[PDB]
């Protein structure tokens, strides 16, 4: 017996957080953590060295950035126990640890080591009465309420399309990259390099970041936009400063469709979702292919839809229809399906017990969350 | 046609085939009717017996698949454990 | 003619090659083709878009490779066409292929296809004298020096059990099976994925591959070894870094005796050995069961045969001897029994003219094989 469970889809960009039986993610920031990098010399500055959240946004042009995750992975667990420790603070979630169950989310194939020392830290450091590391592709499509179908999730840190089967994901069709929306920013900035417009900072790689959601789209036709005569939209910069972008507007986006633009030998995104689906059974491939839905940050690009259905309908066998899905609630699907889970009464069957991590381990989510 | 075979080595298989032909021939001379009957007596049988050993090969695939699956459709295998604890998960629709 | 004939074992993983009457293959080079993948910006960079030998391994980070034969079937016709031709190149067997006759040597069960496009390439793009197709088991049976048994020839396409009664193999009583080295190699991939380490690019694949076949086992219990923390034994990567490996090391090989690991309906091995020695009558059965040879590379884990035998025994009649043989030369086995088999007078009979191809077409060398 604990309080309501509180759900935390902690991705690599932003963590949505939250408790069960919320229509959305009341606490979504930023996932990083800002340090100041300038002197303090007078009484009566910032108080603090750790910036998370929207002081950290508030302030942005004061703090190095650093990011805990990278391709879902986290690879700073000291800015990880930080960044938990501030979704439980007075201003996020105004509640203690010690009470409220745990639902992290945790991307597909991802290290055993990473949620081995997830489990660690929820459960000594938080003292959590239950965890359960779900994935994120299954709560996306139990958002959507559907039972069958592909998830292609395509994060700031990871894509991956994800098969499911009347709620079970099919791990033997599985296919991720670690090419996402950080990936596409970083291209961006070298683009934007190439164009004479250079940032160096980790507070300006915010500002890329920021370009990259306001003024880039995916064309239709990538050939036939790369011959045209630009059009050189022009970006304000927070300074005031304009910028014209140019050819970098679209070509910045097409690494998800064409990863050899940064040298690796990895699959496309449509090329995922493609294999994804071909490596599942016969049998399931046509209604597979009738039920995909989109998901994460990265799929909001304007014209993705269309790109990737016209990707699919390339690779994909004739007289098959194809239905890609994308739902308004993208961004926060995965935690709307982590809220649906964590509301049935199932879910307390479902959960890692504080004693039963005690007297096991890492043994106990192992076998629990498979 | 008929073909009518059966094996019982720790077990029981019973195999009962029937085929039924239909052509016709042009009666000219007696030899070169013989031999033309002859003929369609080779391709009949010869396509028939190759009929029969493509349906062996296809058995498990096509065939034996509408009475019980090699593997289920998740291509796994079932995990006892997860069906028990957890329900079938199809609450949702 | 006089001339030495020349035995070629085309596996899908390593390509054997050498003049007939040798008691080893000397030009063992892998079976792929390097292309280049990065821009050529120098004069007096590497000539040539095709690596092929020992060259694509000297230069294998620059190459981009592509395996031409997959579960034994050869997928992509103009790289083997390419390979054939390397074979005769002066950097291995410096010779012409109209002056020495070849012994192909083929997987068994085959489609119809694959032979007539191998007799085709043989006879019109070179102009061979003199082309017979074989088998790899019945060879292996035959390096070892008797007629009577069953070999189990587990390459890196495709892992058969082929019974033989007194040379002549019996056609209806072959097994086969298309999980083979490379699947476990891709499944130490996706294990190695699981500790924290990528190899999507395809020169890492090779990098896998060395260290499926340097570092890893077969336990004798499989879920007693499953259950128990293994020891975090390191390997050195090409570069200098050092990978753990882990529990990876013995979960990786399991695919050969469990295919559901990966979602393949099909047999284990030992279930396919079995069923081949079962799938004759019984007055040859104990004696098959005595006569087992191991051939290919993938009989090579650590630990294979303990495991095969232990679980024969469990599958096979009780009270029936059974016995594993082990040759040290199990890679070029195979060559071996071409060689041997080339070395008879008789071969004179057994291969197919020109005009004979000419005349009759595909119904020559399939009337002329087994
Ligand atoms: N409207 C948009 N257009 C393009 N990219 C966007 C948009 N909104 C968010 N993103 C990108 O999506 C990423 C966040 O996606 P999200 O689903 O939160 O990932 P995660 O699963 O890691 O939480 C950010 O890196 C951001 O760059
Ligand atoms: N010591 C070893 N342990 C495990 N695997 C090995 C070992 N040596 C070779 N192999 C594997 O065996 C395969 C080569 O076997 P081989 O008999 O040449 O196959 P083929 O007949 O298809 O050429 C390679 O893919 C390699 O990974
Ligand atoms: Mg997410
Ligand atoms: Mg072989």
């Amino acid at each position: 017996i604990a309080n309501q469970p509180v759900v935390i889809d902690n991705g690599s960009g932003v963590i949505k957080a939250g408790f069960a039986g919320d229509q959305i993610p009341k606490y979504c920031f930023p996932n990083y953590v800002g340090r100041p990098k300038h002197v303090r010399v007078m009484a009566g500055a910032l108080e603090g060295d750790i910036f998370i959240g929207p002081k950290a946004e508030e302030h942005r042009g004061l703090l190095s950035i650093r990011y805990p995750m990278e391709h879902g992975i986290v690879k700073d667990w000291n800015d990880m126990e930080r960044i938990w420790q501030y979704v439980y603070s007075k201003d996020q979630l105004q509640t203690f640890s010690e009470e409220h169950p745990v639902l992290l989310t945790e991307a597909p194939l991802n290290p055993r080591k990473n949620r081995e020392r997830a489990a660690e830290v929820f459960f000594e450091t938080f003292n959590v009465p239950a965890l359960f590391i779900s994935m994120q592709a299954v709560l996306s499509l139990y958002a959507t309420g559907r039972t069958t179908g592909v998830v292609l999730d395509s994060g700031d840190g990871v894509t991956h399309a994800v098969p499911i089967y009347e709620g079970f994901a099919m791990p033997h069709s599985i296919m991720r990259i670690d090419i996402a929306g950080r990936d596409v920013s970083r291209f961006l900035r070298l683009y934007l390099r190439k164009e004479g417009y250079d940032f160096h900072s980790s507070s300006e790689f915010e500002i890329v970041k920021a370009i990259k959601e306001r003024a880039c789209y995916l064309s239709i036709n990538p050939q036939k936009d790369e011959t045209l005569e630009t059009e050189k939209a022009q970006y304000y910069l927070p300074d005031g400063s304009t910028i014209e972008i140019g050819p970098s507007r679209f070509r910045a986006p097409e690494l998800l469709f064409r990863p050899d633009l940064i040298g690796e030998e990895s699959e496309g995104i449509h090329e995922v979702l493609v294999f994804a689906i071909q490596k599942s059974d016969m049998d399931l491939r046509r209604t597979l292919f009738s039920n995909i839905v989109l998901s994460g940050g990265s799929t909001l690009f304007k014209g993705f839809g269309d790109r990737l259905l016209s990707e699919v309908k390339k690779l994909a066998p004739k007289d098959v229809k194809i239905r890609i899905s994308a739902p308004q609630e993208r961004l926060y699907s995965t935690w709307i399906g982590g809220s649906i889970l964590a509301s049935l009464d199932t879910f307390k069957k479902m959960w890692v017990s504080k004693k039963e991590y005690e007297e096991d381990g890492a043994r106990s989510i192992h076998r629990k969350t498979f | 046609l008929k073909i009518q075979v059966h094996y019982y080595e720790d077990g029981n298989v019973q195999l009962v085939s029937h085929k039924d032909v239909q052509d016709s021939v042009t009666v000219s001379n007696e030899a070169q009717t013989a031999k033309e009957f002859i003929k369609i007596i080779e391709h009949a049988e010869n396509e028939y017996q190759t009929a029969i050993s493509e349906n062996y090969q296809t058995m498990s695939d096509t065939t034996f698949k509408a009475l019980r699956r090699q593997l289920p459709v998740t291509r796994t295998k079932i995990d006892w454990n997860k069906i028990l604890s957890y329900k079938i998960g199809k609450e949702m629709q």
